[PDB]
């Protein structure tokens, strides 16, 4: 009875399949893939952020030169300068007039915002998708368990053992190269660590926040201070993190395909509705009811009464139930034409009980399996009027 | 610099209007609002536009769904199956 | 002058190309790919190791049953047993004779060796190869820098900027699935986490060493203790980590192709000599000598004197140098037929100086470019006698 089932990847709607175990009473499913969070394999390549030209205070030798050296600070720009007369609080102070030397030095450093407000590149591989699958199973009526997709993983949470996927729809909405910012995720071809052109994205490129080493192509060019005054002309491109916040591109949670949402959290891409998942469950046999205890319902009749050719469960149909015992009777349309809101219907001794459903074909000729009794609920449906609210329960469009 | 949650923005709610697989949206913000969407087909066909001037816009919604982001107001979602009978 | 150069991937031998910048004096290279450590992209899938049936001490109820429960320990095998009379230091102690009950329980647990002596599976992707390229450049005479292969990465260590690869020879000697053990690396199709048949490799499958959860298919089957005595028959397959150490396969550092060595270190595969690498360097123009300062050497003559048709630099050739000034003169054979030991030759005013080389064609008709003066060093060579020592400098075999 290990109920294999191909199953559409779509998040917010149950998939009430039916266990046709030969010998005992069938049992309905209710498989709602409440989430499709993905979490691909990734690598933190480098944080970037806007620089801060945290200038070390220049040297001023008063009569003669002060040769600079290339200190190992990131992008340590330093250039000796002569021909000053530095006004500092008493007019000038160095008594020479051309031998007055000024050595300006400036290096690039991570902002304090780099720790917290920072873009973040990644080389993104495929990884392994997940889900908090609820099944309000059978008469168990509950399990809300986190699972995987790889087609040999069980998750014995509740009582049922369930194996999912691998899904066929391998579209990772993440590209190979991704930039990430706070919550807005950008599938951007970031240039690389160690290379980013100044002004362009990644002018600062630190491996992480702690990493004292980095790559700072900022085109930081010191110029001589003017007219014998102490200061430090640092001529520099404002960061490619400054832009990339107001001349950027749009976020993947606003431009992705096939229906995904995003988080700066394990780097999941939630709820990506695409393709199918070959899902298979091993039910606990204890949860089964033996066949000789559920009422046999045959010699019945089914008919629509007001079929709504729609998404919401507007389709209805009375069923002239013709039972033997009285009790519950799980139901399902093995044809995917009709999706039913009721998993189970209570029965007195051969009464009648309408259920709700939804279809996509004008003439819904769908079988209905009322606990081992098939029936065609043939009829005709009506279009609605009022179509602006969230996503459907029908999801069965085909040739009609 | 810390990760405070600023008391923060919110744009006035939209006026949802139905049409056949199409959202007319008479819209009227307080400030320039970046609206954007994601036609959830594998054809994404997204849209972006800062809206500061009130504008009736349109969105060809498909069968499977679209989502809708009126500023930092949370993202909406929409079933547009048929309406042409 | 950004000297592009296709370049054979082979570790322990320089590649003394020649910079033909139009306008200033040429400069030799000496590019020795001292290492080709690889470090593919990988994932720790599960450690395995040999189990330890660390039996919890069984219960012995003296008169009546003790139902066992399935505790969540890994492979928690537990089976109630009756019909004992347990001799414990005073003869038996439970006064009944069949109602004497014994509940044996045993679970699987990581050995203490699992922390330290443990196989280690991986799903292995391709990643990005590296090298500590020495160049004893030009007159710079030194840089020993660690680089990459991806064909836009520089490494400004020394003074030269150098871009390497991507190599064309994408044979990762690692397979997709790999097992790893201490230092011996096995490109083994490990079954998977969560599945490994008992006795077979991966009977124990722990994600990591810390991971309290695991998969222990050991076929652990308790049997009843004998003849009314306290003990715990645990019938079990000795591990698939016990075998896999004496019925294993051979290591990839002993069975790989195309010439690799291995380490349990970043999971590199060193020194994989295969294919070519399109390497390109931006020399510091300061290191160039202008053309009007090196002696012009033309009106010369070259001839072999004892050419050795071999690998070691046995080939020699005097050159009737006809200089203008006196000084150094970098040399190279732009044809790959001849590989030369000397990058540079000193020159008095039109003297003669032999160099060493090695070839592969009986009639070596290779040009020699003595600092902008070409010459054919035509001749004939002799086979050697003494061929059992490490790898060659010739590496130029072709049609001869």
């Amino acid at each position: 009875y290990e109920h294999t089932a191909v199953m559409p990847n779509k998040v917010g709607i149950p998939y009430k399949a039916l266990v046709e175990r030969p010998g005992y009473a069938p049992v309905h499913l209710q498989i709602q893939l409440v989430n499709t969070r993905i979490i691909p394999s990734t690598n933190l390549e480098y944080i970037t952020c806007k620089y801060k030209t945290k200038v070390p205070s220049p040297v001023v030798k008063c009569c003669g030169a002060t040769q600079c050296t290339s200190k190992p600070h990131p992008d340590y720009q330093c250039q000796v300068f002569t021909g000053v007369y530095p006004f500092m609080w008493g007019g000038a102070y160095c008594f020479c007039d051309t031998e007055n030397t000024q050595m300006s030095e400036a290096y690039v450093e991570r902002s304090e915002e780099c720790s917290i407000d920072h873009a973040k590149a990644y080389k993104v591989h495929t990884g392994t998708v997940q889900a908090m699958v609820n099944i309000t199973y059978g008469s168990v009526s509950w399990r809300s368990a986190d699972v995987y997709v790889n087609g040999e993983t069980p998750a014995k949470i509740g009582d049922a053992k369930l194996i999912i996927g691998p899904l066929s729809s391998a579209w990772s909405p993440f590209d190979n190269k991704v930039v990430v910012y706070g919550h807005e995720v950008y599938n951007y071809d970031f240039p690389e660590y160690g290379t980013g052109k100044a002004g362009s994205f990644g002018d600062l490129q630190s491996r992480t926040s702690t990493s004292n080493d980095l790559y700072a192509n900022t085109n930081l060019k010191l110029q001589r201070p003017q007219a014998g005054i102490v200061h430090t002309p640092f001529t520099q491109a404002p960061s490619g993190f400054e832009r990339w916040k107001r001349d950027k591109g749009a976020p993947l949670n606003d431009v992705a395909p096939f229906g995904c949402s995003i988080a700066l959290e394990p780097l999941r891409a939630e709820n990506c509705a695409v393709g199918s998942i070959p899902i298979s469950i091993d039910i606990p046999d204890a949860a089964f009811t033996r066949i000789s205890e559920t009422p046999t319902v045959s010699d019945l009749e089914c008919k629509i009464t007001e079929c709504t050719y729609a998404s919401d469960f507007g389709g209805i149909a009375t069923v002239a139930y013709k039972s033997s015992k009285a009790g519950n009777c799980p139901i399902h349309s093995p044809s995917g034409v009709a999706v039913i809101k009721e998993n189970d219907v209570t029965l007195a001794e051969s009464g009648s009980f309408t259920f709700h459903f939804s279809t996509a074909n004008i003439h819904p000729a769908f079988k209905l399996q009322v606990c081992t009794s098939a029936v065609t609920c043939k009829g005709d449906c009506k279009p609605p009027k009022d179509h602006i609210v969230d996503y459907p329960a029908q999801h069965t469009e085909s040739f009609t | 610099p810390v990760k405070a949650k600023c008391i923060a923005t919110l744009a006035p709610e939209p006026l949802v209007e139905h049409k056949h697989r199409t959202l007319i949206l008479h819209l009227h913000p307080d400030h320039p609002t970046l609206l954007t969407t994601r036609s959830l087909g594998s054809d994404a066909n997204p849209t972006r536009q800062w809206i500061e001037r009130p504008t009736t816009v349109n969105f060809t919604v498909t069968g499977e769904g679209l989502e809708y982001t009126w500023g930092n107001h949370p993202p909406k979602r929409v079933w547009a199956q048929e309406s042409g009978e």
